[PDB]
This record gives structure tokens, C-alpha cells and sequence, in this order.
RNA sequence: AGAUGAUGAGGUUAAUAGGUUCGAGGUGGAAGCAUGGUGACAUGUGGAGCUGACGAAUACUAAUCGAUCGAAGACUUAAU
RNA sequence: ACGCGAGCUGGGUUCAGAACGUCGUGAGACAGUUCGGUCCCUAUCCGUCGUGGGCGUAGGAAAUUUGAGAGGAGCUGUCC
RNA sequence: AUGGUAGGAGAGCGUUCUAAGGGCGUUGAAGCAUGAUCGUAAGGACAUGUGGAGCGCUUAGAAGUGAGAAUGCCGGUGUGAGUAGCGAAAGACGGGUGAGAAUCCCGUCCACCGAUUGACUAAGGUUUCCAGAGGAAGGCUCGUCCGCUCUGGGUUAGUCG
RNA sequence: CCGAUAGUGAACCAGUACCGUGAGGGAAAGGUGAAAAGCACCCCGGAAGGGGAGUGAAAUAGAACCUGAAACCGUGUGCU
RNA sequence: UUAAGUUAUUAAGGGCGCACGGUGGAUGCCUUGGCACUAGAAGCCGAUGAAGGACGUUACUAACGACGAUAUGCUUUGGGG
């Protein structure tokens, strides 16, 4: 597997916060590998919330941070509620994938082979 | 570490200073020289 | 036929930039711009800026066709190096270089 | 562990022959777009 | 396979990787129920439940557009 | 270069402290011992181990190969 | 007759200045560069471009008079080498600004210190302070930011000291 | 007698910047044009910088501004 | 057509000549400044407050210089134009 030249605890925390924010936006801009490896993660989170069982609910609350989207009309819910109430249905038929990715150009500060990631 | 020059204003003005160097003939000798060089500054 | 443009005393080393310039020697203004917009250095966009003004000259002033325009020649040469310092607990210093960029573009004719 | 003699310029340039930079691809967009690199988002005059 | 680059396997007519599904293997009996138990705890539901690199399968996701290079069989002589 | 410290240690030297014995008017010496006491370097050339790039083999490419030579290998012991 | 070191004797080549004489020179001096010219040598002329003002020739006089080296001095330049290095602390996303963003702002989450990297008072430092404007220069990368620059403001005591 | 590595340390910002606890030590740095007439206006540029235009006898005389060597760095090139 | 033989064709890069540029600041020319001298003055000030200075004063104005609440100067005459 890949390490990111970063420590394990920082790494895990980064990935989970990543997928959180991702769920908020439905797409984001970042680098390549960080996307490559939040890929499988959030695919598995979808594979969970496709079921809605309380066990999976519990298993997901491990990874999802404790966050509040203010949805439209002054309506609020969490990433969890969103996942188990809005998104499972969407790919309820599908058997893999669930995301896609978009190569882009380098950044200025670096040779950052950056990428957008989104849902499919 | 400690290096030198832990300053004190008053001490500077004491071992140096106008009223200091003007007490002694061997003090007053130099002001002439600083004035002789036209060194801008005294004490 | 030809037009000039020149960047005076640019805060880059000639060796930093001579390579990004050693490609478009002999090419067209069109492909060259693309190359400049693809290479991920910091010399590139500057050179692009220069090129755009060069052809602004060649058009507004001499009014030649912006498609049969090849790169006639392009280089850069040294400039007025300046100097700065380095703490190290005791004296030390280094130089910041510069560059004189020159690009001439022709309609490949007389 | 330092220089004994000087670097002659010939020898320098000889060494830095392979010190270069190659190029990008830069195809057209027959799929959708203007002249732009193959199989790619609009990077410059492109759609696909 | 590998510092890099070289090597190799693949590039939609596609199983290359991922995901999904299954499996293997490993761990050791999930939760929730129910019962027992004053309690800690225990039993059953249940070799359960989980499972990164491994294996199969599935084109669900992406390797699609496309570009560049690339020869024109020399002479001499003896055979032919 | 009593093979090798720009590959390792420094146990001993030899450094400045100190003790003992002897000699020395003494300052000090001996060696007679004793305890303790700071080992720098981003590898330019050749060289070496590996790795690529370039070009050439009178047509161009793919694959398989002969091998001029080069390197490597030869230690013992035991029961019947 | 003519190898030749210390060394001895001699002959000279040029540079700066002065006197005299005689001259050249915006029709382009001096310097500068080129050049296939002359001289046994020190060296000298000529033409050719730049150059845009003073300079040679002859004679004699006088000298801070001739440089490759002194681990020489002063300045510029390289080489090494695109090498070595880029000094302590967990960040991620979005949104924004904007010519221009990893490095600025805003938000959320996370993380760290935790008898403290916290708060006070001093010493010491002296306007680094705040409000705007600025990329030119500085910032060890960047930079729309700044303890950088500019402009304009800013420190109030009978009890504090 | 020297003409900005000279001449005094000092031809300008000089006993100054700067250094030094302190006495004390102590630099660097001259030249647009006759006249500023110091590039009106256009184009590119975020700007800087430019190219034109324009002034000037001249702007490869454009304020860091007289000539502008050499080291050094570059682009082309004929022969290899 | 096959042999046997000779021979090219490449410059990634480099070198040698030529030209064109850049940097940099020698050289040339010049002086604003100085050095050593000549002759003649003079040699030396202050408790009535010295030298030397600090704070200030000016349109802007930065320093330098001038002068000091009469503060980038006042009265005065003689010249002055």
C-alpha cells in the first residue's frame, strides 16, 4: 500500500477528514495519490450505507467526523444522516465504481499533478 | 550560553560620559583627540 | 519582416531559462505558445508575456501575418547580479542573478 | 574530497549534454475541442 | 520489475488496477434478541462476526479522443 | 608504505593534571611504574561495482541464436 | 670568430614631461578593435570601422620609466554545481480575494503546548505600534501577506511607578 | 607636482557609514547633453520592461546616461 | 542474381576559424580637489563667559550651511542699481 510519506495516525485522520469534506461537496480538488487512496475508502463507506443496518451505522461513525451540513431552507443534518438517507438510494443499483476522477495540470508552487474527484 | 555585553545605560554613561572623562586630566586628554580627529561623537 | 522584444534584467538565471528557450528555436509562434503553456516551470509564462508583446509589435506596427511567423531567434544573456547575506552566526553571503531576454520573430523572409 | 584541478568548459558542456528537458505531446481534439493534447480535458482550446 | 530511468504486464474488440460479490486464510464467538443470574457474569440465537496486501468472477470506475518518427537495397570484380 | 585509518576503534604512545621510587642544591630529569586525559573532510579526475543515453555494423524491422573470448567452479571427513 | 649561468663591458627599443623648431587635426585627434604590412629585437607604420577632441615628428633634456609569479594588495569574474543545504512543532477541505495562490483572508474539522511556546511586572530595546496604499527592494521557495516601503495617526495620572 | 587603485584618510553622503564594552580603528563612492529640449501619443504588458512614434548633430548619447578593454556568458555560423 | 572487396551516409554533443551581442568597468580625455613652495601679513583666544557643541528658527526642504525667540535674521550709514 501507499504511505504518503506521512505518519500513520496523521494519515488515518487525514483520510477520514478528507472523505468527510468530500461527502459534503460531492467533489473536490486535491493531489493524485490522496485521491487514489480515499477512493477505496469512500467506496467502502457507500458499500456500508447501502444497507442502513445499525451495525454499519456504528461502523461508519468510526470514520465519519461529527459534522453538520446546513442543507437548504435552513435545514441541517450530518454526514451520517446524509449518507444513510440521500446517497445510498442513488447508487443503490450499482456494483462498484461510485466515483470518478479528473486529471488536471500542475500547481504553481510544485509539480503537483492535481486532480478533481467526484461521484459516479 | 552567555556571551558578553549585558548592557546597562547608566553604567555606560558612568564609565563613559562627559562628567566622567572631564574629571581627570588623563580623561580630558582624549576629548581633545576626538575633537582633533573631528570624530563626530563623544562618550 | 522581423520584430523584436526584450525583457531587461529579469530575476532569473540564464541557465535557469536557457533550456526552456532551447526548444522553440526554429518553430512557429503557435506551437511555441502551447509549449510554454504546458511546461511547468516559472520561466515559461514570462516568456509567453514577452512573446505576446512581440507580436503586438509586429502587428500594430509592421502588420505582418501572425501565422507564417516563425521564431527567428531567441536567447538570453546575463545581467546585473546583486548581492545578499547569510547569518550563520558570522559573516556569509551570496548573489541574486538576473537576465536579459531577447526574442526576435520573423515572417521567414525579406 | 574537493577539486584538484579546474573544470574546463568543454568538459562541463560534455557532461551537461543530457542535462535537457524533453517536450509535451500536444495533439489535437478530434473528439471534442480545438488543438489540444490527446484524450484530455480542455487544457487549451479543448473539450475532450 | 524497480533509486531514477531501463524490464515487464495491459491500454474498451479491453479483466490492467480499483470497486462489488464470493472464496481462502486469520481471529475467536459480533450486535440485538432471549434466558439464566442480586450481582459481577454466563448460555443460545451463531466456527458467529470481522477480515490490508491473497484468489476468482463481474466492465460498476478509469486506462478513448489522438499525435510524432519511420526505408527507398551504394559501388568494384567474378561469377551470374 | 613493517598490506589497508580521505573504511572503524585508539587499548599504548605524547601532550598539558597527579602520585610513587631514584637522581638532581634546585628549577627539574628518569623511565621505574601508576590513574586520567578531543581521531576533520558535501568525492573533481583515474579506478571499481552497477545502470542508462548516443551512434554503427551498404535496405529496413521482430524474434531466436553460434560464441571470439572473459569470469566462475576443483575443500575435506565418515559407516558398511 | 660568434654555446652559456652569477657577473663584467657595450650597443640600443619604447613610455610620461619640458624647451625650441616644425607640424597634424569635426573633411574627424586620442584612445578602441581588426588586418595576409615593415624592421634582427625591444617595436613601428598604413588602411579599414567605433570614436567625437586634442596629438604626434625632430633635437636635447629630466624621470613615481617598462612586471608573470612575492601562499603580493584591490576589484570583477568564474570552477565546484544546478551540487550540498533550505533551523523544531499535524494539517485537510471548501469558500473568497484577486492578472496571478499550497504559502493571504473567512469558515469547519483536526492537531499541538499544557507550572506552559500561557498570562503579568521589570530590565533592555526605541515607533518595530494602529488605519490606509504599495511591489518596485527585503523576506532563505512563494507571496494579493509582512516586524519591508510610503502616507497619516497613535502613548493623557494628586493616589500607579 | 597627481589627475579619482592617483592626490591628504577624505574631489560626492568623511573622520562619515561601519567595526569596537572601551579607548581606538576607519572605508567605498567623480563625468547625459550645447541646451532637458529628460522620449508627446499608439501597441503589448498586472506592472516593470519594451517596440514604434517623437527630440536631439547623434538616444546601440535615454539618467545606473562619455568612451567602454579583458576575464566571463551567449547566438549564429564555414571546416571538422 | 549471389559472392569477394571498397566505401559512405551521424552530430546527440564537442573543437578550430568568422561574425554578432551581453556583462563589467580598465584605458583615453577632463576637472571640482589636493601636494609642496614663494612673498607679505599675522602670530593668542576666554569669567563681559571661550573653544567646541546640543536644541531650535526656514514656503516647501531632506541634510549642509546662516542666524539664534528680534531666530534662513534686526538698526545703521556708505555704496548699491
Amino acid at each position: 500500500y501507499r504511505k504518503l510519506g506521512r505518519t500513520s495516525d496523521q494519515r488515518k485522520a487525514m483520510l477520514r477528514d478528507l472523505a468527510t469534506s468530500l461527502i459534503i461537496s460531492e467533489r473536490i480538488e486535491t493531489t493524485e495519490a490522496r485521491a487514489k487512496e480515499v477512493r477505496s475508502v469512500v467506496e467502502k463507506l457507500i458499500t456500508l450505507g447501502k444497507k442502513g443496518d445499525l451495525a454499519s451505522r456504528r461502523n461508519a461513525a468510526k470514520t465519519l467526523r461529527n459534522v453538520e451540513i446546513l442543507n437548504e431552507d435552513e435545514t441541517t443534518q450530518t454526514a451520517l444522516q446524509k449518507l444513510f438517507g440521500e446517497i445510498a438510494e442513488r447508487y443503490t443499483e450499482r456494483q462498484g465504481g461510485y466515483t470518478r476522477i479528473l486529471k488536471q495540470g500542475p500547481r504553481r508552487g510544485d509539480g503537483a499533478e492535481s486532480v478533481i474527484i467526484e461521484l459516479v | 550560553v552567555k556571551r558578553t555585553y549585558q548592557p546597562n545605560k547608566r553604567k555606560h554613561s558612568k564609565v563613559h560620559g562627559f562628567r566622567k572623562r572631564m574629571s581627570t586630566k588623563n580623561g580630558r586628554k582624549v576629548l581633545a583627540r576626538r575633537r582633533r580627529k573631528g570624530r563626530k561623537v563623544l562618550s | 519582416m522581423e520584430a523584436k522584444a526584450v525583457a531587461r534584467t529579469i530575476r532569473i538565471a540564464p541557465r535557469k531559462v536557457r533550456l526552456v528557450l532551447d526548444l522553440i528555436r526554429g518553430k512557429n509562434a503557435a506551437e511555441a505558445i502551447a509549449i510554454l503553456k504546458l511546461t511547468n516551470k516559472a520561466s515559461s509564462p514570462v516568456i509567453e508575456k514577452v512573446l505576446m508583446s512581440a507580436l503586438a509589435n509586429a502587428e500594430h506596427n509592421y502588420d505582418m501575418n501572425t501565422d507564417e511567423l516563425v521564431v527567428k531567434e531567441a536567447y538570453a544573456n546575463e545581467g546585473p547580479t546583486l548581492k545578499r547575506f547569510r547569518p550563520q552566526g558570522r559573516a556569509s553571503a551570496i548573489n541574486k542573478r538576473t537576465s536579459h531576454i531577447t526574442i526576435v520573430v520573423s515572417d521567414g523572409k525579406e | 574530497a574537493v577539486p584538484k584541478r579546474r573544470t574546463s568548459k568543454t568538459r562541463k558542456n560534455k557532461r551537461r549534454t543530457h542535462f535537457k528537458i524533453s517536450v509535451p505531446g500536444m495533439t489535437e481534439c478530434p473528439n471534442c475541442g480545438e488543438y489540444k493534447l490527446s484524450h484530455r480535458v480542455c487544457k487549451n482550446c479543448g473539450s475532450y
